């Protein structure tokens, strides 16, 4: 059942990668 | 002619970049470097001859030029024995004297000639933007390259032949009388997969194939030379390419990187144009030799080498390749595509034939296998032979190993040069090689990404 | 279907795992004496269909065979086998296997994910016919026994470096529980298989016989770790009986 | 106006959130293919007969591995350098057994990272940049090509390529040392100089810039809010950093030109990783590290050991136990 | 429980050279045996007793005299398949 | 300058002529049947196998011969090697007639080389 | 200690005769061993056949025994099998066949004496002389 835990933690990292690219705070010149 | 950085904008470590628009000095640098190349060829050949024991194998003595001369069929007989020391010395002496001539010429053009050749002659004067003159120089160099390929063909066909490692009776200097002019064979060597069992052009296995390909290469190069001399670049070529000296340098760097990679693979895998009598066995040859040597030894001890199963269930000496051919067992299963003149006598239509292994193995094949197995291209940087766990008593690194390693490193660094010069050529033709203009910084006029 | 094919024509095509066939029908016989020996020159065996006998959780339900797909590539054929055929005083025909490439390790995949490695072999095969035979014809049928040696040799090492004449005799990774495992002791016994070679096509002018075979044998035990499954191999064979 | 020119303008657009470009038109399919096959194989591939001796190695998570031990196992030694796509297998299960996923992932990954380097050049050209970021990226690319392609080519089998896993990488490194003595190879030493010095100089640069930050925040908020994105002015005092560093060592050991400092920061680990990529690529052809074993003898002739001899004892212990069931002959020729 | 060759090493296989199970390398201590006479001994295995090793066909007077000169180095045990399968008596993976 | 076969010279010759005699004997025993049966695979493996040291042995013989019998032996050996090359080419082409003609030419040149020996 | 005379004193024949090499003879025999022997006999093993190694027990077990100078010289003129029955003149490097082994056609008789002397002295300088390939 450890395979579920490994899949969850890898999926959490990949979801963090998606949300950090797609939904970053936009860099604004001001 | 600027020779300082205030007068050129190039620092001393980029100082040959000051030669980009100075044609006569640039010609002098080239001729001087060419002289360096011919100097190394001559002096290294003289060194190799002076450090040559001719009754000893060439691959045992750290020689890389004498194998090249011997492959052309100079000073050698059957099985690569050196009959005459003199042709190697002649090749060395000729390069060394021509290098003296070339160095004098390079130093003249670099230090006393016209700095720019466009104020002296329209034939040697070249502007990098002048597409017709650069294609003329391409055409000249192409004609002479085709002549060099035909000179190799003339040597193999009308001037005593070349070393054929596959010749009946053993390898010998033989005259190629029937080169393959068939375009199917020659150009299907180009369509073969660059992978195991196919090997692209590295798998060229006979001197007839090599010589026919060089006739085709000479014809192609002479035709292309006459082409670039008679035509201007077409609109697709002018619209796709960068037309500048750094660009042409980087194109040549990419080609050189490709050719260095191909030469490293060629000397590592091919034993036809790089015969094992001169360059030593390949890694595949030595592994197959070890398997064959212990097959012969255990067969002499009475072992049934066909029915002997190993610890894993595969045969200890003989097994099947993934397509079913009868091949040597052990880790050498990976080298089952190896072909060599000592092993092809024992190969049947289905692979290694049992009857030939049982009663057709000659003592010279046993000797050759033991020599090749004990001369595997494995060695420390300090030239200690064998596996790296061996102690220090065997002074050997294969010339195949040296040549493949050197030319792979050169090919990589010339790919790096291509990238550096292709990028700089594009940046300089586009005008931003010196940095971003502050007033017209391009990103400042773009929409935000999010 | 090769005959005149060069190794360059055959290489990487998979035809080297194919046994040669008879050129045409040529349905004839080989006339044999009452009490002499003949040599079989290059006996070949191409396995084609593979079945593993199921062990159900019940102990009374019929076991049945299930087809397996071959995880190894075209490395499944025996070839260049020398042997002998002896004709008996009653008339019986005794095919005896001497040597050659007479074993191949083969892994077959079963439905459900069970990979079954086994030692497909014709090693020391002795097979006999019915009595009253005077010619090797389409009714000739050598049924007999062959030796199936252990798939892993006794110098093989398991992933904890335990084997039979080499390796540890205990689980060294667990030092206080090193001798608690039944897989510490390895064993490479000799199993038995049954092979039937039914000759279906004979060539009289060349001494070429061919036909089908059905063989039954155990599978790998991995040096005695698991019970061997029953493997039935169906295929075709070819040979040259020297007259 | 034309449909092709509209497609060319979309492909080469700097307004794409992720730049595509012509190198990206090769990068994205190859990298997505390699990523999908790697994830599926790392979770659920069946065991792979890497040594070609019918001894399949469980590499995936569903077959008993964890994250550390899991790997996409290299293709079979029986395959060697042979091209092994899916359509060259009789079934998908055979392809999985012989290590076809490794070949698929590695080939599409290598094309993808070469196209990543080309795309880095492409975007630098479209943005009006100088073009040599791709040259710096060519050092990890060369190292990856050395361990996934060049070492298999020189050794003659894709089974010799680095496995796509953590413990598989450790296995590759240990077998590399036992066979090639990579620690004694000066190109690996230059690589260690590259990575140790790159981390050193990263720490130096970062610590000096953080040390010489101009006061633009209170003591409450984070000092990073003293920098505004797209500000014209410098966020730190380089002259103060140079005064500190030329008193820490001596005056002429410190950079004052920031451009020379950043060229050095780029060039040091890149040249080190280039050299170690070439070291692995040259030990592909068995040009191994230094062999100083039994180099010191006494006057009688007896061997006096050095640290290289103890290193060789370790190398022998690694070698005699590696691929324990794959060797049938006395020498490990390749 | 001991495996098979450990049980053999408990027997006289571990003290001297067994004509049914011992490898060819074990015959090197006997002068004039390796490789020819040892190969003939391994080829003509099994033997019920030690003395029928002198009954091997093809034995010249020198081979018979060298086998009689060193008959006290030999025993016979039951031929074990763990040491015999796949020609381990010629090459057991030891160099 | 012996001008006759010395008692030590024939003995020194023997080391080279024994592989040459073996090659000649196997040429009139194996190769003829291989060519006659259209066994081109076995023909090529014979001329590259047990004939695989014919060149070295013949040239060592022709050099180790009498001081005035070197050149004729050398050119007959080269003619033998040329005929064997053309026979190899014919066997690769699967040409029976050319292989037969080249085998006969090789046999004639080999017999002349044998007649040159003392 | 030094390279003493007891280190260079080795059996000369089967009858209890001994010879003592010189320092120059030992150096020449070592150099010849590096140049021609080590490609298969590195550290006293034999990579092609480690059943027949250059260890002293291996040399003593040959027929006749090869733990003396004259026996090693005779093996380097006319090599045989380990039991002395077969002919290895076409299979082991030797001085009687310069046609197939030209790397040793420039070795004199004293060079064979020196390399045999080194082959007898080198086992008492290395304890791993004549062991397993990986030892
Ligand atoms: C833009 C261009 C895009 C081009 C794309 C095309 C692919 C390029 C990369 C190819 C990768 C091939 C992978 C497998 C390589 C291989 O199996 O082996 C290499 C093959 C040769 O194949 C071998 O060829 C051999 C041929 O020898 C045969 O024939 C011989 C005849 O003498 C002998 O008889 C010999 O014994 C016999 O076996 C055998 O067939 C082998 O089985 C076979 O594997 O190389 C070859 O074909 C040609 C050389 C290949 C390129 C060399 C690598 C270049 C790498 C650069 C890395 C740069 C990094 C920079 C970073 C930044
Ligand atoms: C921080 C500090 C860093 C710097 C530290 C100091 C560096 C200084 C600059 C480099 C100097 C290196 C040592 C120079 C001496 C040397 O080299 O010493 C070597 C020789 C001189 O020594 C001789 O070296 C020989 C090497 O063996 C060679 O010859 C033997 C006998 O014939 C065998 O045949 C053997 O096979 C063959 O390899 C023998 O050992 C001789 O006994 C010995 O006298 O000089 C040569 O050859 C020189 C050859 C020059 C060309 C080299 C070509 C390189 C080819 C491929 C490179 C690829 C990958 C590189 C990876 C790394
Ligand atoms: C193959 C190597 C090579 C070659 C052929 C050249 C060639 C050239 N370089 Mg150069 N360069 C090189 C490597 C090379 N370089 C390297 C590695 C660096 C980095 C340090 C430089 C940095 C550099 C700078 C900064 C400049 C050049 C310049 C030049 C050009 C003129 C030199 C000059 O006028 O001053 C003359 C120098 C001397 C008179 C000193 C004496 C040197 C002589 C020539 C030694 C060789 C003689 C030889 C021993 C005799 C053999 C002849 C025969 C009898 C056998 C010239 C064509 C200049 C230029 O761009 O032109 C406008 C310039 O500004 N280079
Ligand atoms: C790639 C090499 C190369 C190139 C393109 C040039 C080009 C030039 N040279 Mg130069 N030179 C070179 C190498 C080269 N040279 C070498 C190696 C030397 C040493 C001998 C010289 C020494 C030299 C001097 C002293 C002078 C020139 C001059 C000139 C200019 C006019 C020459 C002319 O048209 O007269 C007509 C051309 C001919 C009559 C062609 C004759 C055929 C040649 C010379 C012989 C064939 C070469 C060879 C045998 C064939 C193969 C080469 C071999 C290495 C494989 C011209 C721009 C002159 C100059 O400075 O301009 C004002 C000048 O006075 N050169
Ligand atoms: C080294 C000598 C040399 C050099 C420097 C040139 C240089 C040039 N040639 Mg020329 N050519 C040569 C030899 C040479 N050629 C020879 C020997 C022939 C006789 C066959 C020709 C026949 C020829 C023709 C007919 C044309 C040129 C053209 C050109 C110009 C542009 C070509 C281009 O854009 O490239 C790039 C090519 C492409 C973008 C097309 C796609 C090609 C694919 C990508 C190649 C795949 C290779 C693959 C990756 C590697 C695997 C190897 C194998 C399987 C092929 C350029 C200046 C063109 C020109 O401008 O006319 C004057 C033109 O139409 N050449
Ligand atoms: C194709 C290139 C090449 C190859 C394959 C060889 C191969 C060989 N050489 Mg040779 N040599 C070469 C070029 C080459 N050489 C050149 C250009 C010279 C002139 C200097 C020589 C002068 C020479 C001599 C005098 C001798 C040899 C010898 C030998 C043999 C033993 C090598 C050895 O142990 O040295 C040691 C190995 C090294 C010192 C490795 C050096 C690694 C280099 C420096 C890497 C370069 C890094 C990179 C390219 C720098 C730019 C990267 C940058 C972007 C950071 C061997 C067969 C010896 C021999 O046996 O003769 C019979 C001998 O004594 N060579
Ligand atoms: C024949 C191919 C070729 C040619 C004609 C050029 C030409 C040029 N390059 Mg390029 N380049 C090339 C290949 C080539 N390059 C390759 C293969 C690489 C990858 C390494 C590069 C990377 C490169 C960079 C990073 C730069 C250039 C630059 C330049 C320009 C000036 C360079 C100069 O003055 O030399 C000066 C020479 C030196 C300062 C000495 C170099 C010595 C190196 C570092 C070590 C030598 C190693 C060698 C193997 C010997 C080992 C010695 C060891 C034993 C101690 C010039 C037009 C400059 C530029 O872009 O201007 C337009 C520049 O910045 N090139
Ligand atoms: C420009 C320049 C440069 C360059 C230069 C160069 C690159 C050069 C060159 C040059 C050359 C390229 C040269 C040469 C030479 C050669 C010679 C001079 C020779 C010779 C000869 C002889 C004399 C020989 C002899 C002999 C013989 C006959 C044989 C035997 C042995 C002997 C050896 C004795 C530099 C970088 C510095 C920088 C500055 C500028
Ligand atoms: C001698 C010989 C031979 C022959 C060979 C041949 C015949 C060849 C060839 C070849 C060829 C004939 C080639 C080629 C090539 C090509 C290339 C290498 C290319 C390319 C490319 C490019 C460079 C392009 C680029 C681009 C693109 C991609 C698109 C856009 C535009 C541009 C331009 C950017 C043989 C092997 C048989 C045998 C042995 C020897
Ligand atoms: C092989 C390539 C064959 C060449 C094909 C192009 C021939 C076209 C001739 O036209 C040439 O090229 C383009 C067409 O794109 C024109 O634009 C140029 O002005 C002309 O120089
Ligand atoms: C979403 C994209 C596609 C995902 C990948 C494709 C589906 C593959 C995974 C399906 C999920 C698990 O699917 C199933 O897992 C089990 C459990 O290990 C595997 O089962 C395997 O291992 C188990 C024990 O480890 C054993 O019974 C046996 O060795 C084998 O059957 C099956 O072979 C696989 O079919
Ligand atoms: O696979 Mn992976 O590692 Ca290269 O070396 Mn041989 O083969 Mn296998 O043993 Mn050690
Ligand atoms: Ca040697
Ligand atoms: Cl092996
Ligand atoms: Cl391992």
């Amino acid at each position: 059942m450890e395979s579920v835990a490994y899949i969850l933690v890898l999926t959490m990292a990949l979801a963090v990668l998606f949300f950090a690219i797609a939904f970053r705070e936009p860099p604004r010149i001001e | 002619g600027g020779r300082d950085l205030p007068s050129t904008g190039f620092a001393w470590w980029s100082g040959n970049a000051r030669l980009i628009n100075l044609s006569g000095k640039l010609l002098g640098a080239h001729v001087a470097h060419a002289g360096l190349i011919v100097f190394w060829a001559g002096a290294m050949t003289l060194f190799e001859v002076a450090h040559f024991i001719p009754e000893k194998p060439m691959y045992e003595q750290g020689l890389i030029l004498l194998p090249h001369i011997a492959t052309l069929g100079w000073g050698v007989g059957p099985a690569g024995e050196v009959t005459d020391i003199f042709p190697f010395f002649v090749v060395g002496v000729l390069h060394l004297i021509s290098s003296a001539v070339l160095g004098l010429g390079g130093i003249y053009h670099a230090l006393r000639g016209p700095e720019v050749l466009e104020e002296y002659s329209s034939f040697f004067g070249y502007d990098w933007k002048d597409k017709n003159q650069m294609t003329n120089i391409i055409g000249y160099h192409l004609i002479l390259l085709g002549c060099g390929a035909l000179l190799l063909v003339f040597k193999a066909m009308f001037f005593g032949g070349v070393y054929d490692t596959w010749a009946p009776g053993g390898g010998d200097v033989r005259v190629i009388t029937n080169p393959t002019l068939n375009p199917a064979i020659i150009f299907g060597y180009l369509l073969k997969a660059p992978f195991g069992g196919e090997g692209w052009i590295i798998s060229v296995n006979n001197m007839e194939d090599i010589i026919g390909g060089h006739i085709w290469i000479g014809l192609i190069c002479i035709s292309g030379g006459i082409w670039h001399i008679l035509t201007k670049p077409f609109g697709w070529a002018r619209r796709a390419l960068i037309w500048s000296g750094e660009a042409y340098l980087s194109y040549s760097l990419g080609a050189l990187s490709l050719m260095g990679f191909i030469a490293s693979v060629f000397v590592w895998f091919n034993n036809t144009a790089y015969p094992s009598e001169f360059y030593g066995p390949t890694g595949m040859e030595a592994s197959q030799s070890q398997a064959f040597t212990f097959l012969v030894r255990d067969q002499r001890l009475g072992a049934n080498i066909a029915s002997a199963q190993g610890p894993t269930g595969l045969g200890k000496y003989l097994m099947r390749s993934p397509s079913g051919e009868i091949i040597f067992g052990g880790e050498t299963m990976r080298f089952w595509d190896f072909r060599g003149p000592w092993l092809e006598p024992l190969r049947g239509p289905n692979g290694l034939d049992l009857d030939k292994l049982r009663n057709d193995i000659q003592p010279w094949q046993v000797r050759r296998a033991a020599e090749y197995m004990t001369h595997a291209p494995l060695g420390s940087l300090n030239s200690v032979g064998g596996v790296i766990t061996d102690v220090n008593s065997f002074n050997y690194v294969s010339p195949r190993a040296w040549l493949a390693t050197s030319h792979f490193v050169l090919g990589f660094f010339f790919l790096v040069g291509h990238l550096w010069h292709a990028g700089r050529a594009r940046a300089a033709a586009a005008g931003f090689e010196k940095g971003i203009d502050r007033e017209t910084e391009p990103t400042l006029f773009m929409p935000d990404l999010d | 279907d090769k005959s005149q094919l060069t190794y360059d024509d055959i290489v990487n095509t998979g035809l080297a795992n194919v046994c040669p066939e008879i050129s045409s029908f040529t349905r004839g016989t080989i006339e044999v004496e009452p009490n002499t020996k003949y040599f079989v020159s290059d006996f070949c065996m191409e396995p084609q269909e593979y079945f593993v006998k199921e062990e159900p959780v019940n102990k009374r339900q019929k076991a049945e065979y299930v087809k397996g797909k071959v995880l190894t590539r075209q490395t499944t054929s025996l070839e260049q086998i020398r042997g002998s055929i002896a004709v008996g005083a009653d008339g019986t025909l005794t095919f005896k296997e001497k040597d050659g490439i007479d074993f191949q390790p083969i892994t077959v995949l079963l439905p459900g994910g069970e990979e079954v490695p086994f030692f497909f072999t014709v090693k020391n095969f002795t097979g006999t016919t019915e009595p009253g035979f005077t010619s090797i014809n389409s009714s000739t049928d050598f049924v007999g026994d062959f030796n199936v040696p252990s798939y892993r040799g006794a110098g093989f090492l398991d992933p904890k470096a335990r084997g039979l004449y080499t390796g540890y005799d205990n689980a060294v990774a667990l030092p206080s529980a090193a001798d608690k495992f039944r897989t510490n002791k390895k064993e490479t016994p000799l199993g038995k298989g049954t092979l039937s070679l039914q000759v279906t096509q004979v060539d009289g002018s060349t001494g070429e016989i061919a036909g089908i075979f059905e063989s039954e044998q155990p599978s790998d035990t991995d040096l005695g770790a698991k019970e061997p499954l029953d493997v039935k191999v169906r295929g075709i064979f070819y040979g040259r009986v020297d007259t | 106006a034309s449909l092709w020119e509209q497609f060319c303008q979309w492909v080469t657009s700097t307004n794409n959130r992720i730049y595509v470009g012509w190198f990206g038109t090769l990068m994205i399919p190859t990298l997505l293919t390699a990523t999908t096959c790697f994830i599926i194989a790392f979770i659920a591939a069946p065991p792979v007969d890497i040594d070609g001796i019918r001894e399949p190695v469980a590499g995936s998570l569903l077959y008993g591995n964890n994250i550390i031990s899991g790997a996409v196992v290299p293709s079979s030694n029986a395959i060697g350098l042979h091209f092994y796509p899916i359509w060259e297998a009789a079934s998908l299960d055979e392809w999985l057994y012989n290590g076809g996923p490794y070949q698929l992932v590695v080939f599409h990954f290598l094309i993808g990272i070469f196209c990543y380097m080309g795309r880095q050049w492409e975007l630098s050209y479209r943005l009006g940049m100088r073009p040599w970021i791709c040259v710096a990226y060519s050092a990890p690319v060369s190292a990856a090509t050395a361990v996934f392609l060049i070492y298999p080519i020189g050794q003659g089998s894709f089974s010799e390529g680095m496995p796509l896993g953590i413990s598989g990488t450790f296995n590759f490194m240990i077998v590399f040392q036992a066979e090639h003595n990579i620690l004694m190879h000066p190109f690996h030493m230059l690589g260690v100089a590259g990575v140790f010095g790159g981390s050193l100089f990263s720490a130096m640069h970062g610590s000096l810039v953080t040390s010489s930050l101009v006061r633009e925040t209170t003591e409450v908020e984070s000092q990073n809010y003293g920098y505004k994105f797209g500000q014209e002015e410098e966020t730190y005092n380089i002259v103060a950093a140079h005064g500190y560093f030329g008193r820490l060592i001596f005056q002429y050991a410190s950079f004052n030109n920031s451009r020379s400092l950043h060229f050095f920061l780029g060039a040091w680990p890149v040249i080190g990783i280039w050299f170690t990529a070439m070291g692995v690529s040259t030990m592909a052809f068995n040009l191994n590290g230094f062999n100083f074993n039994q180099s010191i003898l006494d006057s009688q002739g007896r061997v006096i050991g050095t640290w290289a001899d103890v290193l060789n004892r370790a190398n022998i212990g690694f070698e005699v136990m590696h691929e324990r069931n794959a060797h049938n002959f006395p020498l490990d020729l390749a | 429980e001991l495996n098979a060759v450990d049980a053999k090493l408990t027997t006289d296989f571990g003290q001297k050279i067994d004509l049914n199970n011992s490898d060819i390398r074990d015959f090197r201590g006997l002068r004039g045996f390796y490789p020819n006479l040892a190969s003939e001994i391994i080829k003509n295995a099994p033997y019920d007793t030690v003395e029928e090793v002198l009954d091997i066909p093809g034995l010249s007077e020198t081979q018979k005299s060298r086998l009689e000169a060193n008959l006290g180095s030999f025993t016979v045990t039951e031929p074990s398949i763990e040491l015999t399968s796949g020609d381990d008596r010629i090459n057991p993976g030891v160099y | 300058i012996p001008t006759t076969y010395s008692p030590e010279k024939i003995a020194q010759l023997q080391v080279y002529v024994n592989p040459i005699a073996v090659a000649r004997d196997g040429m009139e025993k194996r190769l003829q049947g291989l060519i006659a049966d259209q066994n081109w695979v076995d023909t090529q493996t014979y001329i590259h196998g047990p004939l695989g040291q014919l060149r070295r042995d013949m040239l060592g013989l022709a050099s180790s011969l009498l001081p005035k019998d070197q050149d004729k032996a050398k050119t007959l050996a080269k003619e033998v090697f040329g005929h064997l090359e053309r026979l190899d080419a014919a066997a690769k082409d699967r040409n029976g007639s050319q292989a037969k003609i080249q085998y006969q030419e090789a046999l004639a040149d080999f017999d002349s080389f044998l007649n040159l020996l003392p | 200690v030094e390279l003493t005379e007891s280190t260079r004193t080795i059996p000369l024949d089967e009858a209890g005769g001994t010879t003592t090499l010189t320092a120059r003879q030992f150096t020449n025999g070592q150099k010849i061993f590096v140049d021609t022997c080590t490609q298969c006999h590195l550290q006293g093993k034999t990579k092609t056949n480690n059943n027949v190694s250059l260890g002293l027990a291996d040399l003593a077990g040959a027929e006749p025994r090869r733990d003396n100078v004259l026996a090693l010289v005779e093996f380097l003129k006319n090599p045989k099998s380990y039991d002395g029955e077969d002919d290895y003149s076409e299979l082991h490097p030797n001085i009687s066949r310069p046609d197939i082994y030209p790397e040793m056609r420039n070795y004199t008789e004293d060079d064979i004496f020196d390399v045999a002397g080194y082959t007898l002295i080198a086992p008492k300088l290395d304890e791993r002389w004549g062991g397993t390939i990986y030892f």
